[PDB]
């Protein structure tokens, strides 16, 4: 790789200045050592004054591994930078790779690092190594290659990558290869014996066409990816509570369905009674109750995914390590649901839990549609921002708001 | 002539699509002329500036002022022009080291860089933008014009450029002699050492010989003061550190001003003084642009500034930092969303104090409180030390798990223990999870008429328990709230309540133990009066009895 690309930010846009946030010692330990090699291998360059621009930098440690990775928050240069059409306007994203029997996620970022950047645009990707206590100036640098995390580095590289994978492609005609930033998701319908040494048929190629941290595997199952419906309870004897929770469920599941119907069942609640009082359902109320239950079966009608629009997605906490979430673009228009539990490495903590969380859903979202959501989180802003970081382990990282009023939506997916 | 290496030079632009500025040069008096013609000569054989043609378009205006004593005239190039066209820079001097983060030095010299600073030269594609002219006497010949070659006095980058340029040239030798410390700082640079006094300064010498490689000036600073050393407003001690004397004027007829240098200077001493509250005082300020008013302090405004003048009575210290021993952070709650914390490492010796207040809001508990103060704390203590402090908190292991595992929200504080300092801080409220038994069940509902602001709100039970009480100037929002609070007013111990209202839900749900509300604050006053509450919810208008009953009543 010797001639470059032309890059350019977006119209009227300049460089991003955004502010380094604290780090602790180890993690600035971390990045020296890891910048100081970059720097012998001429990735990355010190810079003087006369570049005002910064994006934040931190360092993770990637799932079951030991050794720290250098991670840019390239969110805000990646929307200031230009909409690319590198060879063609987008690869259309692959619809069965959510359908695969087994997909892995290789990083592949490493090999972003032999393709220089358009050295008119490197002092946009400028970054700074902060000191403990402000006691030294911060150690500024800027990227000569196209940096991990950058939205121009796998369009740039999109060239390349393809003739590497085809060999290998041609040779499986079965396999589908999905590249999203510094990920590539290699899905196939083979069993899991041979799916290992198929994806390490796709390593040492790389290692023969040109990495710290390529040997390891991220191993998903989407076809055994679970979706939940609406549920309503099949009891046998209903309390006054029990038929005013139903109703307020089915209430809101109106706004969804269509024929959702309460009449019958409202009519048991004739009077005021007490809320542990069982309330016999009439064969009117029952065959409501049959025909909502049907309802709640179909799939919601005229549900499709727009590419023009944001995925949004809101998290609730539901306790006891589980959490639910809904993905969406317009509101009542639901295109995954599902629920998680059990988050290893947190039973008491909740920020890690839903740190786990989010990047679970990220991976699935970037699986099915291609793209990032944005998130709707269940916490306040200065806790998440003090401690996301450190239980964050993907090498992308979306957007999120934050929700301060309980929603009533979390009782009715319980 | 022993060679000496060149500063390297930084590349100055405009910024993009602006010019060089175009200022018209003002008229000056003869003898302000003859003292500008002289200085200028002085400097133009020390090659600070240069003489250029007639050919360069571009113009900044000089001035000629003079001191108390010094009968001496002195220049002034008025660059803000070029200041406004010239390009953003990388300020690395915008944090300032805290004391408590320091460790303790034995020996420390400071050196002036002054002279050092005009031997960084300025961007030769830039030095055109710097012109200046002296005015002829009486205007009769062409006007003496200038450009500086070095780093002038009063650009936007003179600051960023000589800052980085001393970094360059100091980085060899601060990592090849890890004992020692260079902190640099306007024209002084402190260098720091534990190494006995005679090694010392030999590291100093060596000093002064890599800067004479670049052919850099650097002797003693004149006239040495003695410690403490008077640095963004710290008093650095040999052993210790504190605040520059901090006095409370006394005054009777406090003004805007007079009030907002007050909250500055508590501010600013609350990083040693412990139990520093700023409330009562700074919420004088809320809605007033006039520095001059006067505003009379109200009853609990003068205690909290008798309170802190006692705190101010006696100079408070601290100590410095020990990266051998641990890190601990102690936090107390002061009533009014106030809160106080000491950071240290052995008791009694703290490396420094702060406060947090409370967030705007109308509903608020102090659980969310203590946990905000917990992330301040923990985001100062990385910046200061690189390390989250082990924290001992005012509240008990059980109430927090019953807190977190409850709470709707995701929350988290890490490594703590609980501290019996009163007041704890507690949850007064515990909803129940399902219905119960045996308890009335309240059916609330309000209403109120949106044009004549007159409402009704009450209840109906399953004991035949009914109540409706006519309202004025109140909402809907309002009058939902009230069929709550007449609920838990009329009923025993443990009671089920059913409301339509989402806005009450929303309100409750959130768990607040204090509100601006005075209606909110009655309905928690009930609620810490109760054994078991169990909030239902039902949608409105849906045919549910009870609700529709009560519906019907406090519709009108
Ligand atoms: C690990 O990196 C660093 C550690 C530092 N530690 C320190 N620590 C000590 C803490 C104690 N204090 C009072 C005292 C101590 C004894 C004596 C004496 N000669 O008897 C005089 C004054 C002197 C300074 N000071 C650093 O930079 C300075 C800063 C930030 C400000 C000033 C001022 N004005 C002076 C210095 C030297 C450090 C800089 C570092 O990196 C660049
Ligand atoms: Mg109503």
């Amino acid at each position: 790789p010797i001639e470059t690309v032309p890059v350019k930010l977006k119209p009227g846009m300049d460089g991003p200045k955004v502010k380094q946030w604290p780090l602790t010692e180890e993690k600035i330990k971390a990045l020296v050592e890891i910048c100081t090699e970059m720097e012998k291998e001429g990735k990355i360059s010190k810079i003087g004054p006369e570049n005002p621009y910064n994006t934040p930098v931190f360092a993770i440690k990637k799932k079951d591994s030991t050794k720290w990775r250098k991670l840019v928050d390239f969110r805000e240069l990646n929307k200031r930078t230009q909409d690319f059409w590198e060879v063609q306007l987008g690869i259309p994203h692959p619809a069965g790779l959510k359908k695969k029997k087994s997909v892995t996620v290789l990083d592949v970022g490493d090999a972003y690092f032999s393709v220089p950047l358009d050295e008119d645009f490197r002092k946009y990707t400028a970054f700074t190594i902060p000191s403990i206590n402000n006691e030294t100036p911060g150690i500024r640098y800027q990227y000569n290659v196209l940096p991990q995390g950058w939205k121009g580095s796998p369009a740039i590289f999109q060239s390349s990558m393809t003739k590497i994978l085809e060999p290998f492609k041609k040779q499986n005609p079965d396999i589908v290869i999905y590249q999203y930033m510094d990920d590539l998701y290699v899905g196939s319908d083979l069993e899991i014996g041979q799916h290992r040494t198929k994806i390490e048929e796709l390593r040492q190629h790389l290692l023969r066409w040109g990495p710290p941290f390529l040997w390891m595997g991220y191993e998903l199952h989407p076809d055994k990816w679970t979706v939940q419906p609406i549920v309503l309870p099949e009891k046998d004897s209903w309390t006054v509570n029990d038929i005013q929770k139903l109703v307020g469920k089915l209430n809101w599941a109106s706004q969804i369905y269509p024929g959702i119907k309460v009449r019958q069942l409202s009519k048991l609640l004739r009077g005021t009674k007490a809320l542990t009082e069982v309330i016999p359902l009439t064969e009117e109320a029952e065959l409501e109750l049959a025909e909502n239950r049907e309802i709640l079966k179909e799939p919601v009608h005229g549900v499709y995914y727009d590419p023009s629009k944001d995925l949004i997605a809101e998290i609730q906490k539901q306790g006891q390590g589980q959490w639910t979430y809904q993905i969406y673009q317009e509101p009542f228009k639901n295109l995954k649901t599902g629920k998680y539990a059990r988050m290893r490495g947190a039973h008491t903590n909740d920020v890690k839990q839903l740190t786990e969380a989010v990047q679970k859903i990220t991976t699935e979202s970037i699986v099915i549609w291609g793209k990032t959501p944005k998130f709707k989180l269940p916490i306040q802003k200065e806790t998440w921002e003090t401690w996301w970081t450190e239980y964050w382990q993907a090498t992308w990282i979306p957007e999120w708001e934050f929700v301060n009023t309980p929603p009533l939506v979390k009782l009715w997916y319980q | 002539m022993v060679p000496i290496s060149p500063i390297e030079t930084v590349p100055v632009k405009l910024k993009p699509g602006m010019d060089g500025p175009k200022v018209k040069q003002w008229p000056l008096t003869e003898e302000k002329i003859k003292a500008l013609v002289e200085i200028c000569t002085e400097m133009e054989k020390e090659g600070k500036i240069s003489k250029i043609g007639p050919e360069n378009p571009y113009n900044t205006p000089v001035f000629a002022i003079k001191k108390k004593d010094s009968t001496k005239w002195r220049k002034l190039v008025d660059f803000r022009e070029l200041n406004k066209r010239t390009q953003d820079f990388w300020e690395v001097q915008l944090g300032i080291p805290h004391p408590a983060g320091l460790k303790k030095k034995k020996s420390v010299t400071v050196l002036d860089v002054g002279d050092a600073y005009f031997s960084v030269p300025l961007d030769e594609d830039f030095r055109k933008y710097t012109a200046f002219t002296i005015p002829s006497i009486n205007n009769e010949t062409p006007g003496i014009r200038y450009q500086y070659n070095v780093l002038p006095q009063g650009w936007k980058g003179s600051p960023a450029i000589f800052q980085s340029s001393m970094t360059k040239i100091l980085e060899p030798f601060a990592a090849q002699n890890p004992d020692i410390v260079i902190y640099q700082y306007m024209d002084d640079l402190y260098v720091g050492s534990d190494l006995e006094i005679g090694q010392h300064r030999t590291k100093i010498e060596e000093l002064r010989q890599h800067l004479l490689r670049w052919g850099l000036t650097t002797p003693d600073k004149k006239h040495q003061k003695e410690p403490p050393f008077l640095w963004m407003g710290y008093e650095l001690h040999p052993d210790k550190w504190t605040v520059q004397p901090i006095v409370l004027p006394e005054k009777d007829s406090w003004t805007v001003n007079d009030i907002q240098k007050l909250v500055g200077k508590l501010n600013w001493a609350s990083q040693i003084y412990p139990g520093i509250k700023v409330r009562q005082l700074s919420k004088l300020l809320r809605g007033t642009k006039a520095l001059t008013e006067v505003i009379p302090l109200t009853e609990e405004a003068e205690l909290e500034l008798a309170e802190n003048r006692e705190i101010l009575k006696e100079p408070v210290h601290g100590v410095y930092y020990d990266p051998s021993k641990d890190l601990i952070a102690e936090i107390q709650k002061q009533g009014q969303g106030q809160w106080t914390y000491q950071i240290y490492q052995e008791p009694f010796k703290n490396l420094k104090t702060g406060k947090y207040a409370r967030m705007r809001g109308a509903h608020t508990n102090d659980v969310k409180q203590l946990t905000e103060a917990v992330q301040k704390i923990t985001t100062e203590s990385i910046v200061i030390w690189g390390k989250t402090p082990k924290f001992k908190l005012p509240i008990q292991k059980e109430t927090w798990e019953t807190w977190w595992t409850e709470y709707w929200q995701a929350t988290w504080i890490p490594e703590w223990e609980f501290v019996n300092t009163p007041p704890l801080v507690k949850l007064w409220y515990q909803l129940e999870k399902e219905p119960i038994v045996g308890a009335e069940t309240f059916y609330v509902d309000g209403a109120a008429n949106r044009e004549t602001k007159l409402g009704k709100a009450g209840y109906v039970t399953n004991k035949g328990r009914q109540k409706v009480v006519p309202l004025t100037n109140t909402t809907n929002q309002k009058t939902e709230l009230q069929a709550i609070y007449l609920a838990l007013q009329d009923s025993g111990l443990e009671v089920n309540i059913v409301t339509d209202s989402q806005y009450a839900l929303g309100i409750i749900q959130a768990q607040p133990d204090k509100s601006e509300s005075e209606l909110v604050n009655q309905i928690i006053e009930q609620l810490i009066k109760k054994e078991k509450v169990y909030l239902a919810w039902v949608p409105a208008h849906k045919g549910i009895g009870g609700n529709e009953q009560v519906d019907k009543l406090v519709s009108a």
